[PDB]
């Protein structure tokens, strides 16, 4: 027994690539496509909910993950890959930040714990790298709206809007015509769908699609009340009849 | 590729036997043992004329009553010195006794075959087989005079007189004539020092070959250039005398 | 090189084969199995099929007791059904000792998927070539089925089938809910659920069954247990009782 | 084929061998001869002991184990060093834990165990020798054979290393004379020795040259090399 | 408290002749006011010629004879039966008492 | 955890780790030392690869261990590093333990004990360096100068050479240096040695490093100019015919 | 205790050390030094339970050396005395602390200026003018406080140490056999050979 | 066994070279290029970011000039995210330096540590050597002004103005080229950006494509200042020095 | 591609794992062994292959008790099946110790399962080189069993593996059709010296030892016990007589 591959499974090849970093890259390539636009006053990420069957029932799979209350995460390549990273995300925003600050971490500092954890399946023996992109919005105090994406290398690089997966290219092409420094966040939502249109085949409805937005603070979501510096969560994740309403002015 | 401690279809480990190899490559080594003692000789052979002859270290002392040379891929025998020494000590520290001369032998054969990637047995850390093999020498109360020839291979066989190194089949076969119950240790001595000549590629002189042994008198003693240098010119006059 | 297929690292195409064969092996049994959900329990399906003679058909099953309220069904190999079994009981157990309270069955599943997840990264362990379908009627979410993947994933289902002709049945199933509208059996007793769900076993498969062809497991508020060979004969007369 | 199954012991080949198992027990083969035969009074021990050159001594082959047990070698020497120690502590054990001396049949299982071990697991490999325990216990004279592929068993004689079959043979036809030599030790030793010169085929037994061990009802294991092997040549 | 020690009582004498040497003790062994046994050897024949007691604490005065009873065993298995010199067995047993320097042999010992 | 016995034999009897490693000394920049009856000289050239450096900063060839002991070598720098880090740790350790500082033998054996291990221990890679050690040993006027490999072998040398074109200044050592009568000067030891390399280095005035060794820690390096006459004192030594 | 006293003048720091060494009912040695030179410009004195003492001072002079010869550079006083802290600090929570208190003396080339540094064993250091370790600050201190000027001259303050030392002399109740005097300047550590009778 | 899948990282060729670090240097050649320049008065830093899009964020940007120290940073070329590893642990050694003498630790010190750490992976744990190089741009009172250079082999240099990434060799030959020990700060802003503008493999240099760092001693103070260069100043310098 | 068939823990395309299957080799290449379960006990036996005259007759003992109510035996590298019962032995001391009651049969079952299944997890391990037939008596009833090197395992009717396993398992049919009622145990033994008999004609040409042991609720009470004596003669002779 005893795991004995204490050596790196991804290593350099004479040209100079790393194998395995780029293969991931090749599974992050076939999976769905999924996006994020910043607005002036919120971030929007958005994907397709690909159910795999008629009989799965897509709301019990969530593609877009909380991390925190005015953080979120959504991706494109293996879903398994993305929620065991979206676990040790979580973990990590508490263990290295809230445990420590009484506070939670600022977007860039998370995406930057995220990335490392990234790296390291990247170097560390006996593993392979995570096969998935992953394209995380947030808020914070001092940086204001954010969105950054994460590959598996590790690397990771703030957009105003972006798109990975299947149609990445078609629909970043979309995005840099309809975007602007000026737009609110329903801008953003409707830009979204409509990017996220041209890459649905079948059914495109809030039922097939997943969104959230980090904008506002819910104080209806709080759960508490007689705390004035306690506000509630920016993050928000649409609802299926929220989703439908925006697709008539469609 | 192939474990480091991997059987041969043959029943013999590779290692074991490629580490054999280099030991061939060795400077040659002879120790005769006789009643009176035993001689150890071994061939400097130095690389260069600018490497001073004197710094080649190819016989020590285990105790004062055991010694030893070596042959072959020659720093890989300085851990086994160490453990030699301290073995011997650490008996002496215990028992208030000398360690016999088969038992210090045994206990440097035992790291023998300590080697491996994880050998299920106990924590033998050490990647391959030392690449040399040695001529214990050294006597004791029970058993007198003794020579002992230890391989990477954990065991060790008592000889009479035994060569190893490069010319050791050729040395070997001549100690096999020239060896009798009854030689004294000047003879010991000449025959060592002729048989180097024999199969040492340069001209034997007290610079490139040492020699040395071990008396229940005096014990392990390193014979000084000046020492041996004479013991030559005994050689040469006797075999030009037929 | 070509050693990207013996360990879980990617191929050249971004796959994972060790994964894909592992996937292979859950359907070295030949058997299939279905799930459904009633309008309080959930009902589990799965073929018998004990060809030697000499064997001891009341110890031959996939269907296992994880905990007093989940249930478990296996597609694969034995030995690794029963090493996910082993771990799945472990893990329900712990659950309860530590946070007060019995794991629910999705939660179950996640854990599992994730245990997956994990052979799929690390080179020294190997995928585990099963699909666990977990069943129970959880206290907060009502009947649930989730099932897991060698791949390390889970979702839940309103129905689902498993084995050599899940898609014969999986289409019927789909065939029947398109019909009825609803996300489940609209049943009172779990008995009918189970006829039901032998029924379309039977119509997808265009098979008949006798007591000793079948394995029945069933999940109601607070308990989940498997029917025994009379319990089955009673639901397989009451069904014929129609046709 | 044999050369894709036969890097490791932890490696099953297409027809369910272990080659690397098979390889050591090649190194007993190539091992100088050795017999052991049994009457019910006592156990003996003869081994032909091998030299390098004539300048050299004949590697001792009878590791005696403690008073009432002990064992003969052939094979990679240092593997029996290690599994006589083993031997050795596990008789001490019995001594100092139970006040019990270990019974014979007990330490075979204790060997076999330990040797298979060394055949499941990756990075180590098998033992390279082949063990013949002898011992005198409380159910009476006893004699084991020891493989490295970890097969122990109990015998009234045999022999293993080079040449083996011929003394096995002899052995084998000796039977019903030798296991009745109770109460006579050199009787039981002559035909040891009797059965080991129908192994030779280099050269005759000498006195620097033949091993003999015995142990039994009044007897501890003693060794007797050289001179003391004299009046049996 | 739990106290690890005990007095077993006893007497033991040594005395070294020209070419012979004795090894006496008592054979009553004690507790307290009451006596545990009116014969229980404390003097003990080692083998290599070599006698021995360890008197005090009887439990350690055992453990200890027995640890070097074992040593003698196996100092012939890795020294080729050799006799154990009785300046040899002396210096080997101060190893075996200040090993447990920290916790030691409540016993005064002999040979 | 790893531990990959990267260090074999193979069946000729070669461990070529340890002999490809000497490949790497073979490529390193020369180096060469020689003991005149006062003193050691220690000379080292250098690359020309890329020329804009920072001689100031960028890391000498030469190191001192510990007051009266110096370290130079040829192969890879950042192995050369972890030796010589070792090394002056361990000559701090002895001072510490013994009341008095290493002798050069003894931090030499140090230094090559730490390269064969190096060489037979699981998960790491020989030393792809060579080093020359020289110095006084305590309270002592006799020069010592030695020589190390990554076999772990070692010695003493009157005077020796490793790196690039070694073979080619070891042979202009054998027939300019006489054990008779060594460099009885400061003066005509650091010239031999200048000479040695200049068979190698190509008119290098910036090429060419030189640190003298004597007595009582007494250790300095030599600048541009100074090595540069002597250079060209030498260039007309052969002109002058 | 013994005997540590340390006082910083305009361009030199000296150090004051008793000779003395009592173990129980006997004064084994009255030559003893209680100091080590950590690098040319810098000199430690310390007094403490009887092993640590020097264990440690000879533990911090080979850390020192083995960073200048690293290095080819001197550590400046203010950089010794942080390490040393640090190290005692590190003690004061381990199994069995270092019982030691020091007083570093150094001149710093950089700044061109003597400084003296007081470290407990407990890692509590400050930079004085002058300043002792157990009961000498007691006797001495008024005596410091009175005549100290931060302009004296080496020569002002061996004088001042010496009357410093007879205070000692007369009211500690302990012979501690005279100190041994050391000065640390821009050229290095000496020795006053002279202070039995100055 | 595993052995059979042990690519081997730390051993040499039959040539006496590590394949690992030969193939990461490899990697580092296609990196974006990064130049530092040591001035009289002061270092420049440059970089050229490797690919961009009109909806990449640059003000938030940096993925190639980062902070150790108050008086370090360190130019990247190689795997970011390697980079960011080793970055970190630097910065830890350098506070650890600050605690224990309390002075900033000397460049030198903190570049033969992460140099020394590079090594490591060379020798030893069977591990892919970081496919990264660095340029170091820092200043203490023992040197002043520094600019040093570290390898995935575990090397490290002093340059008066060098260069890592893409097309070092048309770099090193300009900047060889240009230089001039009584250089200024300002001299060398401009020799860095023309450098990089003439071995830049885009149409043009614009300033979303830069980044840039230089460390002073304004003169109005008597301390060392670090000044990583927002967008704007890019921009602004850009036109500036005539390339608009 | 191929090579599937050299690391233990590998999927091959198929879904197999011949390491496994390969094992399986090694225990079809064994003497054969059986078990019969009896209305109120088990019975074990098997073959013992007489090599020579050499052996000492009924001393190499193959059946292994477990506990004091569990018999064990099996077919394939013998080495391998002590190896499975020392387990075996500690797995069962470890349920005593907790739970007081010695361990059910079925629990048992699973322990040496999962044990197994245990080694065909990693390529760091080999596969079990044995099948196992072991049951015994407990809180209700009588339990027969056989683990595989996969192992896989079930309750059985009788049991059968080695040389002459389909032999065996044809006899063990013919019984289980003409007695539903259930066999006794005194009749099982004599059932099963035949069974041996019978299947030792796949090796009809060595001379062998026959070796059966029993558990028995009425006829040993529960415990496992060896037949020997009259009882074993008499199981001989009902053999040697229907073998003719």
């Amino acid at each position: 027994m005893t795991d004995r591959y204490s050596f790196s499974l991804t290593t350099f090849s004479p040209s100079g690539k790393l194998g395995q970093i780029d293969y991931a890259l090749t599974a992050v390539k076939q999976g769905v496509t999924s996006l994020g636009i910043k607005a002036t006053n919120g971030v929007v990420i958005a994907t397709e909910k690909k159910s795999s069957s008629p009989l799965a029932m897509s709301e019990t799979l969530s593609k877009v993950s909380l991390l925190t209350p005015d953080i979120g995460a959504v991706y494109s390549g293996m879903g398994p890959d993305y929620r065991v990273l979206v676990d040790k995300s979580r973990k990590v925003a508490h263990t290295s930040y809230k445990r420590i600050y009484g506070e939670y971490p600022p977007t860039k500092l998370l995406v930057s714990e995220v990335a490392k954890i990234m790296q390291e399946a990247t170097q560390s023996g006996g593993v392979r790298p995570f096969g998935v992109s992953l394209l995380i919005a947030g808020h914070d105090e001092f940086n204001g709206f954010s969105l950054y994406q994460v590959d598996p290398s590790g690397s990771y690089f703030p957009w105003k809007a972006t798109a990975i997966g299947k149609g990445s290219v078609a629909a970043k092409t979309f995005l840099e015509k309809r975007w602007n420094d000026e737009l609110e966040l329903e801008d953003a939502i409707h830009i979204a769908l409509l990017t996220l249109k041209e890459s649905v085949e079948g059914e495109f409805n809030g039922d097939t699609i997943e969104l959230a937005i980090i904008g506002d603070e819910n104080p209806d979501l709080l759960g508490y009340t007689g705390i004035p510096t306690d506000k509630g969560p920016r993050f928000r994740k649409l609802t299926s009849q929220e989703i439908n309403d925006r697709l008539e002015a469609l | 590729d192939r474990g480091v401690s991997t059987f041969s279809p043959e029943g013999r480990l590779f290692q074991v036997e490629y580490s054999l190899e280099a030991i061939k490559l060795g400077s040659t080594a002879i120790g005769i043992a006789t009643k009176e003692g035993v001689v150890l000789g071994v061939e400097k052979r130095a690389t260069s004329p600018l490497l001073e002859s004197d710094s080649i270290e190819k016989i020590v002392e285990i105790d004062r009553h055991i010694g030893c040379a070596m042959s072959g891929l020659t720093a890989d025998a300085r851990s086994m010195i160490e453990h030699a020494r301290t073995a011997a000590v650490t008996h002496n520290l215990y028992y208030d006794e000398d360690i016999n001369v088969e038992s210090l032998t045994q206990s440097v054969c035992d790291l023998a075959l300590r080697f491996g990637e994880g050998a299920s047995g106990e924590e033998r850390l050490m990647s391959r087989p030392f690449g040399v093999a040695l001529l214990i020498a050294g006597h004791d109360a029970d058993d007198g005079y003794q020579l002992f020839h230890a391989e990477p291979s954990g065991t060790f066989y008592r000889y009479n007189a035994k060569a190893i190194g490069s010319g050791s089949e050729g040395a070997q076969a001549e100690l096999l004539n020239e060896w009798h119950s009854s030689l004294t240790l000047k003879e010991a001595e000449l025959l060592v020092l002729k048989i180097l000549k024999q199969v040492m590629e340069e001209k034997l002189d007290e610079n490139n070959a040492q020699l040395s042994c071990i008396t229940k008198q005096d014990g392990f003693k390193i014979y000084d250039n000046e020492k041996t240098a004479e013991l030559i010119k005994e050689l040469k006059e006797k075999e030009a005398a037929e | 090189a070509g050693y990207d297929r013996h360990i879980t690292i990617f191929s050249p195409e971004g796959r994972l084969y060790q994964v894909e064969y592992a996937f292979k092996a859950t359907n070295q049994t030949n058997i299939n199995s279905l799930a459904v959900r009633g309008k309080d329990c959930t009902v589990v399906i799965s073929q018998k099929k004990v060809p030697d003679k000499l064997l001891d058909p009341t110890t031959v099953s996939y269907i296992f007791c994880i905990s007093r309220t989940i249930g478990m069904v296996v597609n694969g190999p034995i030995p690794d059904a029963r090493n996910a079994a082993l771990r799945a009981k472990a893990e329900a157990a712990e659950f309860r000792y530590k946070y007060g309270y019995d794991m629910p069955c999705d939660v179950l599943a996640k854990r599992m998927a994730n245990l997956s997840q994990i052979y799929t990264q690390r080179a020294y362990m190997r995928p585990l070539g099963v699909i666990l379908t977990f069943v129970s009627v959880d206290e907060e979410l009502g009947p649930s089925i989730y099932k897991t993947d060698p791949a390390g994933y889970y979702v839940g289902y309103k129905a689902t089938a498993t084995g050599p002709k899940q898609q014969e049945i999986t289409t019927n199933l789909e065939n029947h809910f398109k019909k009825s509208k609803i996300d489940h059996i609209n049943e009172e007793s779990w008995e009918k659920v189970v006829e039901f769900a032998i029924t379309h076993m039977i119509d997808a498969l265009g098979t008949e069954f006798s007591k000793n062809d079948l394995e029945v497991g069933v999940a109601t508020k607070d308990k989940f247990f498997t029917l025994s060979a009379e319990n089955i004969e009673e639901r397989l007369v009451a069904i014929a009782e129609q046709d | 084929f044999r050369n894709n199954y036969d890097g490791d012991t932890v490696t099953f080949s297409p027809t369910g061998r272990l080659f690397q198992v098979e390889y050591a027990l090649e190194a007993i083969k190539q091992g100088s001869v050795t017999v052991g035969l049994r009457s019910n009074t006592h156990a003996v021990l003869v081994a032909l002991k091998r030299n390098a050159d004539e300048l050299s001594s004949y590697q001792k082959k009878i590791i005696k184990c403690d008073e009432h047990m002990g064992l003969s070698l052939a094979g990679l020497a240092p593997d029996a060093r290690v599994l006589s120690n083993y031997l050795r502590q596990q008789c001490n054990y019995s001594s100092l834990v139970f006040n019990r001396k270990l019974a014979v049949e007990r330490a075979g299982h204790l060997l076999c165990d330990k040797a298979q071990k060394n055949t499941q697991s990756y990075g180590g490999r098998p033992y390279g020798v082949g063990l013949l325990i002898i011992g005198y216990d409380k159910s009476g004279a006893h004699l084991l054979e020891f493989q490295p592929s970890g097969n122990v068993t109990e015998l009234y004689g045999t022999a293993i290393g080079a040449r083996s079959q011929g003394a096995k043979t002899y052995l084998e036809r000796t039977l019903d004379t030798f296991i009745k030599i109770d109460g006579n030790p050199d009787e039981l030793i002559k035909a040891g020795v009797e059965a080991i010169s129908q192994s030779l085929r280099d050269e005759s037994l000498t006195v620097d040259n033949l091993s003999i061990a015995i142990v039994g009802k009044d007897t501890p294991f003693t060794i007797y090399d050289g001179e003391a092997v004299a009046k049996y040549i | 408290q739990f106290n690890p020690y005990g007095d077993n009582g006893g007497t033991i004498l040594g005395i070294a002749g020209e070419d012979f040497a004795v090894l006496a003790g008592d054979t009553r062994n004690i507790t307290d006011y009451s006596i545990n046994s009116r014969y229980e050897p404390k003097v003990f024949d080692c083998g290599d010629n070599i006698v021995m007691s360890a008197n005090g604490f009887a439990a350690d005065g055992d453990a200890l004879v027995k640890r070097f009873k074992n040593s003698v065993k196996w100092y012939h298995f890795d020294h080729n039966d050799k006799k154990l010199s009785i300046n040899s067995a002396a210096r080997n047993i101060q190893h075996l008492l200040y090993g447990k320097r920290f916790f030691p042999y409540y016993v005064h010992t002999i040979i | 955890g790893y531990d990959r016995a990267l260090s074999i034999f193979s069946p000729d009897g070669h461990i070529f780790q340890v002999e490809y490693a000497l490949e790497a000394v073979k490529r390193g920049t020369c180096a060469v030392g020689v003991k005149g009856k006062n003193c050691v000289v220690l000379g080292c050239e250098r690359r020309s690869t890329l020329k804009l450096q920072d001689t100031r900063i960028t890391p000498s060839k030469v190191s001192k261990i510990d007051s009266h002991v110096v370290l130079s070598f040829s192969g890879l720098n950042a192995d050369s590093r972890i030796l010589i880090e070792k090394a002056r740790v361990e000559a701090q350790s002895h001072r510490l333990t013994l009341e008095d500082p290493v002798t050069v033998e003894y931090l030499t054996r140090y230094v090559a004990g730490v390269q064969q291990r190096y060489t037979q221990s699981g998960g790491v890679r020989p030393f792809g360096v060579s080093t020359l050690i020289a110095g006084f040993d305590p309270r002592d006027d006799e020069p010592k100068l030695y020589q190390t490999e990554p076999s772990g072998i070692y010695s003493s040398w009157s005077a020796q050479t490793i790196g690039r074109n070694s073979k080619t200044v070891r042979e202009f050592l054998e027939k300019n240096y006489d054990r008779k009568e060594p460099p009885a000067t400061v003066e005509e030891c650091v010239k031999l040695t200048v000479r040695s390399l200049l068979e190698v280095v190509q008119t290098g005035a910036k090429n060419i490093e030189i640190t003298v060794v004597k007595p009582d820690s007494d250790i300095v390096a030599l600048s541009s100019e100074e090595i540069n006459q002597y250079v060209t004192q030498i260039e007309q030594e052969k002109q002058e015919q | 205790m013994d005997i540590i006293l340390g006082i910083r003048v305009q361009d030199s720091v000296i150090l004051a050390s008793s000779k003395a060494v009592t173990r129980g009912i006997s004064v084994l040695k009255d030559s003893d030094d209680k100091t080590r030179q950590l690098s040319p410009h810098t000199l430690m004195s310390f007094a403490g339970e009887a092993g640590d003492t020097v264990q440690f001072a000879e533990y911090i002079q080979a850390n020192i050396q083995l960073y200048s010869i690293r290095e080819d550079y001197e550590l400046s006083p203010q950089a010794v005395s942080s390490f040393v802290r640090q190290e005692l600090a590190k003690s004061i929570r381990s199994r069995r602390p270092y019982q030691v208190n020091v007083l570093i003396g150094g001149y710093d080339k950089k700044k061109n200026k003597p400084e003296l540094y007081q470290i407990d064993y407990l890692g509590t250091k400050v930079e004085l003018p002058y300043g002792a370790h157990g009961y000498s600050g007691f006797y001495t201190f008024s005596l410091l406080d009175h005549h100290y000027r931060p302009d004296m001259t080496t020569e002002e303050g061996l004088d001042l140490l010496k009357l410093c030392v007879q205070e000692l002399e007369k009211r500690m109740p302990m012979d501690f056999k005279g100190v041994i005097v050391k000065i640390v300047d821009k050229d290095g550590i000496r020795q006053v050979d002279d202070f039995q009778a100055q | 066994g595993s052995r059979r899948y042990d690519s081997r990282t730390t051993i040499f060729s039959p040539e006496g070279r590590l394949y690992q670090v030969e193939y990461a240097l490899e990697s580092i050649s296609h990196a974006g290029t990064a130049i530092g320049i040591m001035a009289s008065d002061g270092i420049v830093l440059a970089a050229e970011r490797k690919v961009t899009s009109t909806l990449l964020e640059q003000d938030t940007s940096t993925e190639k000039l980062y902070k150790l120290n108050d008086k370090i940073a360190v130019a990247v070329a190689g795997l970011t995210a390697d980079a960011e590893i080793l970055i970190n642990t630097a910065r830890i050694h350098a506070q650890n330096y600050l605690k224990t003498y309390n002075e900033d630790i000397p460049v030198e010190i903190l570049v033969r540590r992460l140099s020394d750490i590079k090594q490591g992976y060379t020798q030893h744990g069977g591990l892919r050597p970081f496919g990264v190089s660095f340029i170091y741009a820092g200043y203490d009172d023992r040197y002043g002004y520094q600019l040093y250079t570290s390898n995935p082999s575990g090397n490290y240099t002093g340059w008066k103005a060098i260069s890592v990434g893409a097309n070092t060799s048309a770099a090193q030959t300009l900047l060889q080229m240009d230089y001039k020990d009584d250089m200024k700060v300002d001299d060398a802003i401009e020799l860095a950006l023309k450098t990089l503008s003439k071995t830049t493999d885009s149409s043009a240099l614009t300033y979303d494509r830069l980044e840039f760092a230089t460390i002073r001693k304004g003169a109005n103070d008597g301390e060392v200042y670090q000044k990583i260069f927002k967008p704007q100043e890019i921009k602004d310098i850009l036109v500036k020095t005539g390339i608009t | 591609g191929t090579g599937y068939d050299l690391s233990n823990s590998v999927f091959s395309p198929d879904g197999r794992n011949f390491q496994v299957e390969y094992a399986v080799k090694a225990v079809e290449n064994g003497t054969t062994s059986i078990g019969i379960k009896c209305n109120d006990g088990v019975v074990f036996a098997v073959e013992k292959l007489i090599t020579s005259k050499l052996l000492v007759p009924q001393k190499n003992v193959k059946i292994q008790v477990v506990d004091r109510h569990i018999g064990c035996v099996y077919s394939g590298l013998i080495p391998d099946g002590r190896h499975l019962v020392n387990r075996g032995r500690e797995e069962a001391a470890s349920f005593k110790k907790l739970y007081k009651t010695p361990i059910p049969i079925p629990a048992f079952a699973d322990r040496l399962g999962q044990y197994v299944q245990a080694h065909t997890l990693y390529n760091s391990v080999r596969p079990f080189g044995v099948s196992t037939i072991f049951g015994g008596v407990d809180k209700n009833g009588a339990h027969l069993y056989m683990l595989e090197p996969s192992g896989s395992y079930w309750g059985y009717k009788g049991a059968a593996t080695g040389k002459g396993r389909q032999s065996a398992k044809a006899e063990l049919e013919k019984l289980v059709d003409h007695h539903p009622e259930g066999l006794s145990a005194r009749e099982a033994v004599k059932q099963a010296a035949k069974i041996i008999y019978l299947a030792h004609e796949d090796n009809k040409e060595k001379d062998f030892e026959l070796e059966i042991s029993w558990c028995s609720l009425s006829e040993t009470n529960g415990l496992h016990k060896f037949v020997k004596g009259d009882l074993l003669q008499e199981a001989i002779d009902f053999a040697q007589k229907e073998i003719n």
